[PDB]
């Protein structure tokens, strides 16, 4: 349930004991997941 | 000279509700009152037999199910108009002159032409209704065979075992049994599928002797219709079983009236009960629960004969025929002209990972060595 | 809505009403009005 | 051709077009039971669609209809109050032109020595108390059929020809002569003209003086008429554009008009009117279609 | 001329009897036609599935309006209006009707707490709020003034101040508005029609200025004057820093002109309001009230 | 990467079969009226008709028999979402006016704060393409994974939401465990030990939750007359009405057969009057789309339109080609 | 009474009996309101010789009294005074595709480039004015006002440049025009009141309306919101900021003020608003005969 | 043959879809059935 | 050009206008849009 | 108008002429052979 | 409007009997035949 949107890394964060949601941007492509964007991928994008 | 010749003018067939063979599945019966009726219901009763269990094994008990089936109710209409000169022209003429005479004839003619028109155009508009509410009723093929071979115990209704296979047997069904006249040629297998369209389909209520009868008694079956750019191609793979015959049908409406009895209900209670002096005089003698027939199904109507394209699907006479003669030249379509809508889905730069890649078909294809041939970018396809 | 009127009532019996076993249809609600009673329910006798 | 003949049988097909608008066959089976005299209502059994005028029955306390109680054919006006008791009353157009600013001081002063009451006092108070005119007292249509009771019952038309029964002697609205004037090039263009009424208020440099003007034009179009007539009332305009800004009453505009219905142009005729003996002019119209369209405002 | 409605489900003896209730009735009806399904009878078709309250307010303006006249065993006899003629209204409205008013179709305050007349599987029945003219005309400008002070923060008295416009009162009748603090139950957003009237009160002082900067020498002599007074009244300090100094196209007066009449004529729908029904006599208890027909 | 999905409409001849009195109707006789104008006078014949079915199983079916023609283009012309949700807006406007000028709408400044009730009710495109050749074309876009098995999910009949969401095996009458099928992650999907495949159409708040799903589209405002086959496999207020039990799901099938849909006007629309008679839509009630023959590049499409084997889907090294469920150009050829 | 006979001065010839016979169920004004007319009154020709001015055509239009063509016989033309809300069918002329339910206004004919094909019989012509939808009505007469506005601003070659932009229009996929605007000052009293009514609008607009346009830029934000701030961005000839943003409850003002600016804009849309004369309800497949159930 | 099957449906006029599907079909027919008594030799087929 | 595509445009019957340009698709009666359908090319063409 | 067979050099078109193959057509690396729409020859060899 | 005989399409005509090459299609008697014997020999050739 963690990813929603592939621009959007999302997670829990806790301040004052309040699970608060957290919505961040993935700027760059390398930081979508690495199941999600295999590291031969990266290297095949690389070659083209 | 400019020479004009003789003035052509089309004559309209004319279209008998009991000539069509849409009414051997229509049962029609005139009642004076449907516009104050709100809801007309049948209620059935069937009591299940069962079987006797064996050695200690709790047998069912005995089962009583009654069913109640609604009315629906829809309207048609027709306007047509008259101009205020054709009304002028029509009742008088204002003097004994030669115009006045011939706009007086002329007016005449339009005005009985117009009233025949309109009583074509009921006809037809009920052929259409009935129709509407047909193919409104009439699950689909794959549908009705997936539900006639999937049953249930008493236990539960319909295990998600069952309904689970029952749905990939929905995908199976659907994805052979589509386009039915195109895939194949064979007349075994096309007449094999209408036997088990005739099989799937369950029988009506009432048993007419009369109703659509052959000769020596035996009952005609139903109706398979379709349009004409089928049963011509129906006709040339299935001409060893069509045959035509002549058929006992009705030509006239049924035709019901209240008594006293029932407008004094109907007054006092808001409903009618039909059939209603057999209802009562049945009631203290013995034959309670035993009533003959149905006045308002079965009424004495005038009989005729008449000619149907027949079929012989293991000893069932079906009509079989296209209602393209009173949809010859309307503003409605023919209603069996439908269409689908099937959705496709298709990807592009779906990355297969190299990792575990592979390649069949090596000896047909080569690629030139390339990053843009070694990944997708792009996806191909034909158009229609 | 009135069953014991089906319950009483002089009725017209008629054949090959089904093909598809109404244990399943009831099972699964075909029907707009049905009722289902299993044991010779009394309340056909209760005549108000 | 017969001449004579032919126009015999159109008044004849006209008279029998009147009796099939006016009774209804009767599909009853229609036994010998009844009296005769139910028997000859069952056989002319009259309906309404003969009249075709539309009329209202109102109650007013009698000390506000001082000339028309005696002169049949006025407009009226609804004057809503904050009181439960009566919610509505009803007043005469010459009532409300009284302090109107149109009329000049001869006419008003003799006007109100026809109105001097209490009440009539207290309710021009009520009216003078009240922000603006228009939509808290308004036109309600044409006088005929007064009572004078104790609490004098009229009849209003809302549409159609102003008669209460009979359709003999077919009364007019009744317009004081100094209170109207036609805004158009050539009066009296060609036929019957549409006879409106026009709200224009004024600010004599503290409080808002109504003004109650009926015009006569030949024109249908309303946007046409109020673009006459703003052309007519281009400088009071322009008063009014620095006066409803600094003032806070509750109002929008300058005037409005809305029309009363149809005329003839040779049912126009002059003449007076008097109630104790003041001789009081207008300008009677004879034969008027009464047709209340809706109020359209100018600023 | 009348019209048929036949209904899509069954109904229940209470709908009937609702139906019997409601015998007279104005119903809105798209499609000037003979035979229509509850599925198109109503407003609610229109109201909850698409745009909200101005082009509500145009819809209800373009409406057929038609009146109930019987209610058959299952079907509905409603007869369309003709102009000119008498007939008869019941009154749903709060607000109490009274001889000679005017009468108009404003849409309904849709508070999804109503008891909604029908509501029969999925398909409700809404109706217009038949209503005197000056009560419809304050009712649009106290929504407008809801629509525009919704969209301001930092009021504290935000709560006391929206109050103060949702409470009315015509005729000892209260009623609350039920645009309170943008509850989206149908607050109906009215969104382009704050906007528009924000452009036409922004817009409206350059293209005066721009249009009176230019032939006074001709004696117009009126126009001229009152513009320098009621542009320099309210907008005191006039055009200190400019903007962009005086670059001007014609072009763009063109553009700022065409916007500017174009915003007024879509706006149309709030404009004017327009008198369906003038009451004539009204029944005893207020229950029902025989009118005639204009527009 | 993306799944692609579009919907194609086909010109069918389709026969019924009906048992013999199946069905009673009950008829006034016609009703005679007449309006007296000034100019006609219009006489209108009104007849009311009831409809009793008196037969308890279905008495009547129906089966789809042979393809008249393909309505449809099968092009490519994608749904252009900034007609689709032209109330939208990046914040700075030299990012608006770049992208608008990239990616190559007409008419980029709507002016709708001007006139919205013609961008916000629905942008009337004013104008048809000058030249057409196939009839309609619209295709719908989902955002996915460069990771997605293909043959897991591409190479077969499945629903694009990534997760299948197919009503036939869910408990009737339970919300709640239909809810848990649709969304739960904590149990898996059928088919595979994978409970997705698109976690961006398949989760809640994802977007195809966020983009497709009705609910969400009533906020955002849109064009009511812009179609997209894709809001028949995400709106889930229209499937959790479909968990019910089978006959009742199959007589809301049949039932729905109004056919607002039309076939006219260069693209599709929906228009939503019902006028046009019947429409029957297979993939509306199994919940699932269909795979066609497509491919990566023109190498593997020579060989395809050699051998003609549309059926048998078969992979190079990372370019993939995808075999045909349907082989519908036979269908036509055929007649 | 209600019907008037058209009776032709000048002879004619079977191509135009059979015009008129083809040109049935059509609304021609009529100026004289009589029982007879003769050719001199019928149709709109006895008014357009002077000037040309479409304005000025436009305005007597609407003084004209309508009527319907109805049952050409011999000479004479018998034309129906149509009553109000009664139903009659229309024959159509304005180039428009004609969708039901729509209201239909009255207006004078836009010349296009082919001349006629209706009737030209000894220096007599057969001028019908086009029946069109309110909202293009309302539009030409835009158009009109914004060429009084613009005309004001004397120019050479940028009249032009205005005008050759302007004045072709497309509504329902049909390109119009209207050419030949001398720019009289007829034209100039219709736009001194437009001219009033934005100056009272901008003397009474309340407070929470120009914050309204900057609040809600803060809160939402729109490409289609960007189109407005453009506007305000390219013009700020204004530049005159209020003080106080307190709103403290000032309520029945603030009331009063809106009141009034709609009351002002009601103004503004009564002068570029024109009557609506036709109610469409049942259309014709062809689009071109259509009923309406509504006479002025 | 191809203007039988697609013959006007009852509707306001011959619509852009039809007449483009209509085309289609002529190619099709054009470069299918052109040489007729030289391509096939089925009797049924040339009896057809 | 020595880049226009084989596969889109030769291997076809094909208008050799490079753009196509059967009446088929265009308006009847409508000189405008066909010469829009003609030259213009803000418009896509079809098949492509 | 129509396409017919024609390639792009003897090596595609003697293949093209063993197999019989004018109806599909084939690619090599830049070398093309369009393949034929009505097989007239073949037409002429029936007649 | 009833007329029986149009006398410039019908009109009474000696009649003969001769013999055709007919075709059976379905129940349709087709005549049959190519006309080179009145193309045998002149100055045109056969139009078909």
């Amino acid at each position: 349930p963690t990813e929603r949107h592939p621009f959007f890394d999302l997670t829990y964060i806790q301040k004052n004991r309040a699970t608060e949601v957290l919505c961040t941007p993935r700027i760059m492509i390398g930081n979508m997941p690495l199941p999600l964007a295999p590291i031969s991928f990266h290297e095949a994008r690389t070659n083209q | 000279f400019e020479a004009l010749l003789g003035i052509y003018c089309n004559k309209i067939e004319w279209i008998n509700f009991f000539t069509t063979p849409i009414a051997v599945a229509a049962n029609v019966i005139r009642f004076n009152d449907v516009s104050r009726m709100t809801l007309g219901k049948v209620l059935f009763f069937i009591q299940l037999p069962r079987v006797a269990t064996g050695n200690d094994v709790t047998a069912p008990k005995e089962t009583t199910i009654m069913v109640a089936k609604h009315s629906e109710k829809h309207p048609i209409n027709i306007s047509f108009d008259l101009s205020a000169a054709c009304l002028e022209h029509l009742e008088n003429t204002f003097k004994n002159t030669v115009i006045d005479q011939i706009l007086n004839i002329n007016a005449l003619h339009t005005v009985l032409r117009s009233l025949k028109n309109s009583a074509d155009s009921l006809e037809r508009g009920l052929i259409h209704a009935f129709m509407q509410t047909l193919l409104r009723k009439s699950p689909p093929q794959f549908i009705v065979l997936t539900m006639n071979e999937n049953k249930v115990h008493n236990k539960q209704a319909l295990s998600r075992v069952q309904r689970s296979n029952m749905f990939q047997s929905l995908k199976n069904r659907l994805l052979t049994s589509l386009f039915f006249l195109n895939r194949n040629n064979n007349s075994s297998y096309i007449y094999r599928i209408l036997n088990d369209m005739m099989e799937s389909v369950t029988e009506s209520i009432l048993n007419d002797t009369n109703n659509y009868t052959s000769k020596e008694n035996i009952p005609l079956d139903g109706v398979l219709l379709g349009p004409i750019g089928s049963i011509q191609k129906l006709t040339n793979i299935l001409s060893q079983y069509i045959s035509t015959q002549v058929v006992s049908a009705p030509i006239s409406y049924g035709h019901f009236i209240m008594g006293k009895e029932n407008a004094v209900t109907a007054i006092a209670y808001r409903a009618i009960m039909a059939d209603f002096t057999q209802f009562t005089v049945n009631a203290g003698t013995e034959q309670q629960d035993t009533n003959n027939k149905s006045e308002i199904f079965d009424k004495s109507r005038a009989y005729a004969d008449l000619k149907l394209n027949t079929l012989k699907l293991g000893d069932k006479l079906v009509a079989f025929d296209h209602l393209h003669k009173v949809y010859k030249n309307t503003d409605v379509n023919d209603p069996l002209e439908q269409s689908l809508q099937l959705t496709f889905f298709f990807p592009l730069g779906i990355y297969i990972p190299t990792e575990t890649g592979f390649s069949t078909m090596e000896t047909r294809v080569k690629l030139n060595d390339t990053m843009e041939n070694n990944l997708p970018t792009s996806v191909f396809f034909h158009n229609k | 809505e009135n069953w014991q009127a089906t319950e009483i009532l002089p009725k017209i019996e008629a054949p090959l009403n089904i093909f598809n076993d109404i244990k399943t249809y009831t099972a699964e609600q075909l029907f707009d009005n049905l009722r289902i009673y299993f044991g010779d329910d009394p309340s056909r006798y209760n005549i108000s | 051709m017969n001449s004579k003949s032919s126009a015999r049988a159109a008044i004849v097909d006209t008279v029998e077009a009147v009796k099939k608008r006016k009774y209804i066959s009767i599909e009853a089976g229609t036994l010998n039971n009844v009296v005769e005299k139910e028997r000859k209502f069952l056989k002319q059994f009259l309906s309404g669609r003969e009249n075709l005028r539309i009329a209202a029955r109102v109650f007013t306390p009698c000390e506000l209809l001082a000339p028309e109680l005696e002169n049949l054919g006025m407009l009226m006006y609804r004057f809503e109050t904050d009181v439960d008791n009566p919610k509505i009353l009803f007043v005469g157009l010459f009532f409300l032109c009284s302090n109107a600013f149109n009329v000049s001081a001869c006419v008003r002063t003799a006007l109100t020595t026809m109105y001097t009451n209490s009440m009539v006092d207290n309710v021009l108070s009520m009216i003078n108390t009240c922000k603006y005119l228009e939509d808290k007292v308004s036109l309600f249509g044409v006088t005929s059929l007064v009572s004078c009771g104790s609490s004098c019952l009229l009849s209003c038309v809302m549409q159609g020809n102003v008669y209460d029964a009979n359709k003999e002697n077919i009364h007019g609205l009744t317009v004081l002569k100094e209170i109207f004037l036609e805004p158009d090039w050539e009066p009296r263009q060609h036929s019957t003209q549409y006879v409106y009424v026009v709200h224009v208020y004024k600010e004599v440099l503290s409080k808002l003086q109504y003004g109650i003007y009926v015009v006569l034009t030949s024109f249908q179009n309303e946007d046409l008429v109020v673009d006459i007539l703003r052309q007519y009332f281009e400088k009071e305009r322009f008063l009014f554009l620095n006066y409803l800004i600094n003032s806070n009453t509750t109002l929008s505009y300058f005037g409005s008009v809305q029309r009363i219905g149809r005329c003839a142009t040779e049912d126009i005729k002059s003449g007076f009117l008097q109630y104790r003996g003041i001789t009081l002019p207008v300008i009677k119209l004879e034969n008027i279609f009464v047709d209340l369209s809706e109020k359209k405002v100018f600023v | 001329e009348t019209v048929y409605c036949t209904f899509d489900h069954k109904l229940s003896l209470s709908d009937i009897s609702t139906l019997c209730k409601l015998m007279n009735i104005v119903i809105p009806i798209p499609a000037h036609h003979h035979l229509i399904g509850s599925g198109n009878l109503g407003l609610y078709p229109i109201v909850s599935s698409n745009k909200d309250y101005v082009h509500i307010r145009n819809v209800l303006r373009t409406m057929v309006v038609t009146i109930l006249q019987k209610v058959e065993g299952n079907q509905l006899v409603l007869r369309k209006p003709m102009t000119g003629q008498q007939y008869a209204i019941k009154n749903t409205g709060p607000f109490p009707w009274e001889k000679g008013d005017t009468l108009t179709l404003i849409p309904p305050l849709s508070t999804h707490s109503e008891e909604k007349l029908l509501k029969l599987g999925d398909w409700e029945l809404t109706v217009p709020l038949v209503v005197p003219t000056a009560i419809a005309a304050e009712i649009n400008i106290r929504l407008l003034c809801i629509g525009l002070i919704a969209v301001h923060r930092e009021y504290n008295e935000m709560q006391t101040i929206i109050d103060e416009l949702c409470s009315i009162q015509y005729r000892d009748v209260l009623i609350k508005l039920p645009d309170i603090v943008n509850d989206k139950q149908s607050m109906y957003s009215m969104k382009t029609a704050c906007i528009s009237l924000s452009m036409i009160t922004a817009m409206a002082p350059d293209i005066v200025r721009t249009y009176i900067d230019r032939l006074t020498l001709e004696d117009h002599s009126m126009l001229l004057i009152k513009c320098q007074e009621l542009l320099s009244k309210r907008t005191t300090l006039s055009t200190q820093r400019c903007g962009q100094l005086h670059a001007t196209d014609i072009k763009d007066e063109l553009k700022k002109i065409k916007s500017v009449l174009t915003m007024i004529d879509q706006i149309n729908s709030l404009t004017n309001e327009k008198t369906y029904f003038v009451v004539c006599d009204v029944s005893a208890d207020n229950r029902m009230a025989t009118c005639i027909y204009k527009n | 990467a993306a799944t692609l999905v579009r919907t194609d409409n086909f010109d069918v001849e389709c026969l019924l079969y009906s048992s013999r009195a199946a069905t009673s109707i009950i008829l006034d006789d016609p009703t005679v009226t007449a309006e007296a104008k000034d100019i006609v006078t219009t006489y209108n014949f009104t007849q009311h008709l009831s409809f009793v079915d008196m037969g308890l199983g279905f008495s009547s079916t129906t089966a789809t028999a042979n393809l008249k023609r393909i309505k449809s283009d099968m092009g490519s012309k994608i749904q252009n979402l900034f007609s689709a949700f032209p109330i939208h807006a990046f914040t700075n406007t030299d990012i608006n006016t770049w992208i608008r000028h990239h990616v190559g709408i007409e008419k980029p400044n709507p002016s709708e704060g001007e006139a919205l009730n013609i961008i916000t009710f629905g942008g009337i495109n004013k104008n048809p393409p000058s030249i057409l050749l196939h009839g309609q074309q619209a295709i719908c876009e989902v955002i996915l994974t460069p990771v997605t098995t293909n043959i897991n999910f591409f190479k077969l009949p499945h629903n694009p939401r990534g997760r299948e969401s197919c009503m036939m095996g869910t408990d009737p009458h339970n919300e709640e465990a239909a809810r848990k099928a649709l969304y739960d992650h904590t149990q898996t999907d059928s088919d595979t030990f994978a409970a997705t495949t698109n976690p961006w159409a398949s989760l809640p708040g994802s977007l195809g939750d966020i983009l497709y799903n009705t609910a969400h589209r009533e906020q955002l405002c849109y064009n009511p007359k812009t179609y997209s086959p894709n809001a028949q496999f995400f709106t889930e207020s229209d499937i959790l009405k479909t968990n019910k039990m089978m006959y009742k799901v199959i007589n809301e099938y049949c039932m729905k057969s109004n056919s607002c849909l039309n076939s006219d006007s260069e693209i599709q629309y929906s228009c939503s009057e019902g006028t046009d008679s019947f429409v029957s839509r297979p993939c509306q009630f199994l919940q699932n789309a269909l795979p066609l023959h497509c491919s990566s590049n023109q190498a593997l499409l020579e060989s395809r339109s050699k051998t003609g084997n549309t059926q048998i889907s078969e992979t190079h090294y990372c370019n993939y080609a995808i075999g045909e469920t349907i082989p519908l150009q036979l269908i036509i050829e055929s007649s």
